[PDB]
């Protein structure tokens, strides 16, 4: 097999920033070279074949180029919705291989989370659970604390959290945490809290609701 | 006492090779009038690269390279230099490092028969015939391939003989030569599918390093290293050891052919190469 | 103008067979065209497993060989994917994609017109429905309040959620979903809508789960 190996693995830029990642193959494959673009939740998308023609529709931003084993991607001028993990890809050979993608990420400023809490339904009130619902939204960099207190009860197990890829228009976070309790649980204790700690906020944030308040 | 060159009485000879077969010949130790050989020849266009032609007139030279080969009309183009058209990609590099020049010219019609001849040795050897075209058509390759000395097309009868779908031809393949590679496979309605190499076939190849043929550009100096071959039509189907691996005509691609003819006349090239100005004597006496 | 769709059973029990079958429109699979299948395990790169044609000629990613199989078939304008003896290191995104020639004396074959996926998960466990629960926007928070679905209890992946029928999408984020200590999945889908239109505007997610044949509309009021 040809191996596709690629530089580097991953790297953080600016939007207007130039980005090149380069791709080497353990033996020479000519102009068999192709690039493909992943974006978060997507399928791979072509933007370069044969090392560097230019996929119709695909931003002139990107450029292939190189011959033999090393290839090199530039994007010319880096916007928000390049954020993506791309690979490079050979046809010389079979198997056809891939090498093993770059993630490309990008810096921008710092933007506090919206916070905001949802109490349980009370229709999975009636099936016997209640989930709790904690979403910071809209946030970087990604590096947040959700703590969960429950009457001030400072919770460690009990929760999951998910977080988004970074959003294809404003380059941020979001985060959605869930509190998992029985119902008979959830209905003997009054304060639900989660304290939210991230350095866009000028103070942790604490988001609350009283059961049954109204 | 040194003899005239008799560029002139080369270049229109009559029996004029195509780009596929292009003919050169050296010129040395002799005397030659490019003034004259512009007048004798019917030029259409003499232009150098790498070179002031102006220079030409009252030098010598060690030699005086010339290769020569009639124009398919809708190729003309190819000839410009570093075009990456068919002429130049698969049949004629004009090498634009040495001192040359750049000779149009043409020659009546009526007296032109153009010698159309494949120079691969490994294309021959599998079947390859003599052209059968109109007079005054000119071939030139499209894709050449080049081949090692072991290569056959053809696969092996006893590995044809256990295909129960999609089988080969096969024939046997001249001593020292190796069988076409072939391996049965597996899709979704039969188990024994043989698939061999250089499919779909050598030009469009879904393997190119596992297809024995191997797209050549030829270099400088350098003719067509070959037509590709469709393997899928060298030997024949239940072909045993007792048929010799031959390629049926359509097997081989990438070729085409265009008249040479407009307005009564066959168009033709040749490059010129001079080397080594100011030594040598292959002179012009053109300021004498 | 190709587009290619995937379709078979998501859930395959451990040495079970895998069957998909992927359909071309927009151009005919009777081409210079391969078809391939590609495959992506969770938090992985790429990973092609074989190509085909519709003369029969194909390539099998070689450690797959003892238990793959392709089909092209010219009258329906589909290509199609066999393994056998799953086992969970097979698990993953499945994607199938054009692979076509580029127009240069070289003739590069390349990947194009890639199908959205299809999420095959290796499993003996049983599928199962979500059940969807509003996420109430604040009786409230400044111009901007949030509301959403949380969908509970699934298996396997995948889900999807849209947000009014489709119409709505700005300021819609779904969720990477997480794998509860039941062994079902749970992902919750938000979205930020002016506060001042709580009032006036409908807002329902509709969730689709095909595994088990779910499909919810839950509207979410205040
Ligand atoms: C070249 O032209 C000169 C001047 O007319 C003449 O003396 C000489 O013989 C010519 N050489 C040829 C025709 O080879
Ligand atoms: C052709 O010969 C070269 C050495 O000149 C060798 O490396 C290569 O593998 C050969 N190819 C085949 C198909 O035998």
């Amino acid at each position: 097999d040809i191996q596709m190996t690629q530089s580097p693995s991953s790297l953080s830029a600016s939007v207007g920033d130039r980005v090149t990642i380069t791709c080497r193959a353990s033996q020479s494959i000519s102009s068999y070279l192709n690039w493909y673009q992943q974006k978060p939740g997507k399928a791979p998308k072509l933007l370069i074949y044969a090392a560097s023609s230019l996929q119709s529709g695909v931003p002139s931003r990107f450029s292939g180029s190189g011959s033999g084993t090393d290839f090199t991607l530039t994007i010319s001028s880096l916007q928000p919705e390049d954020f993506a993990t791309y690979y490079c890809q050979q046809s010389y050979s079979t198997p056809r291989t891939f090498g093993q993608g770059t993630k490309v990420e990008i810096k921008r400023t710092v933007a506090a989370p919206s916070v905001f809490i949802f109490p349980p339904s009370d229709e999975q009130l009636k099936s016997g659970t209640a989930s709790v619902v904690c979403l910071l939204n809209n946030f970087y960099p990604r590096e947040a604390k959700v703590q969960w207190k429950v009457d001030n009860a400072l919770q460690s197990g009990n929760s999951q959290e998910s977080v988004t890829e970074q959003d294809s228009k404003d380059s941020t976070y979001s985060l959605s945490s869930t509190l998992t309790l029985s119902k008979a649980d959830y209905e003997k204790h009054k304060v639900y809290a989660c304290e939210v700690t991230h350095q866009g906020l000028s103070s942790p944030v604490t988001k609350s609701f009283n059961r049954g308040e109204c | 006492d040194l003899p005239d060159c008799d560029i002139d009485k080369w270049l229109n000879n009559f029996n004029v090779p195509s780009p596929l077969n292009w003919e050169r010949k050296i010129f040395s130790n002799c005397n030659f009038n490019l003034s004259t050989l512009l007048r004798l020849v019917h030029t259409d266009s003499f232009s150098c690269n790498n070179f002031d032609e102006s220079k030409i007139y009252g030098s010598c030279f060690k030699s005086i390279v010339l290769d020569k080969f009639a124009i398919p009309n809708s190729r003309r183009s190819d000839l410009q230099l570093g075009s990456s058209g068919f002429l130049q990609s698969s049949n004629y590099k004009i090498d634009t490092t040495s001192s040359s020049c750049q000779l149009y010219y043409s020659l009546p019609a009526i007296n032109v028969t153009i010698n159309n001849y494949n120079p691969s040795s490994w294309n021959r050897r599998y079947g390859f015939n003599n052209f059968n075209l109109s007079s005054h058509s000119v071939v030139y390759s499209r894709y050449c391939f080049s081949v090692n000395n072991t290569f056959c097309p053809c696969a092996k009868p006893s590995f044809a003989s256990s295909c129960k779908s999609h089988k080969p031809p096969s024939a046997s393949c001249p001593i020292g030569t190796n069988y076409r590679s072939c391996e049965s496979t597996t899709v979704l309605d039969h188990t024994d599918w043989c698939r061999c190499s250089c499919l779909p076939d050598p030009i469009t190849a879904y393997d190119p390093r596992s297809c024995s043929q191997k797209k050549s550009l030829v270099g400088v100096g350098e003719h067509c290293a070959g037509f590709g071959v469709d393997e899928e039509k060298c030997g024949v189907l239940d072909g045993s050891y007792n048929v010799s691996c031959l390629c049926s005509t359509d097997a081989f691609l990438g070729w085409s052919y265009d008249t040479c003819v407009s307005n009564n006349r066959c168009n033709i090239f040749s490059n010129f190469i001079l080397n080594g100005i100011n030594s040598g004597t292959t002179c012009s006496n053109d300021l004498s | 103008q190709v587009q290619l769709q995937e379709s078979g059973p998501g859930l395959v029990k451990p040495s079970g067979t895998l069957s998909l079958t992927c359909a071309v429109s927009g151009g005919s699979i009777s081409s210079s065209n391969w078809w391939s299948w590609v495959r992506q395990p969770p938090g992985k790169g790429l990973e092609w497993i074989g190509s085909m044609h519709y003369s029969g000629s194909s390539h099998y990613k070689p450690s797959l060989k003892s238990r793959i199989a392709m089909s092209v078939d010219t009258s329906k304008n589909q290509f199609s994917l066999n393994l056998n003896s799953v086992t969970a290191a097979d698990t993953a995104v499945y994607y199938c994609a054009r692979e076509g020639g580029s127009s240069g004396y070289d003739y590069v074959y390349y990947f194009d017109d890639w199908g959205q996926g299809t999420t095959v998960t290796v499993s003996s466990a049983s599928t199962k429905g979500p059940s969807v629960f509003p996420l109430a926007p604040s009786s409230k928070s400044g111009g901007t309040a949030a509301l959403g679905c949380l969908v509970k209890d699934y298996f396997p992946e995948p889900v999807t959620v849209s947000w009014n029928s489709g119409a709505l999408t700005s300021g819609v984020h779904t969720f990477p979903a997480v794998l509860q200590s039941s062994g079902l999945y749970s992902l919750s889908s938000v979205v930020t809508v002016p506060s001042s239109s709580l009032g006036t505007q409908t807002y329902i997610c509709n969730v689709n789960h095909k595994p088990s044949n779910t499909k919810v509309d839950k509207k979410v009021e205040p």
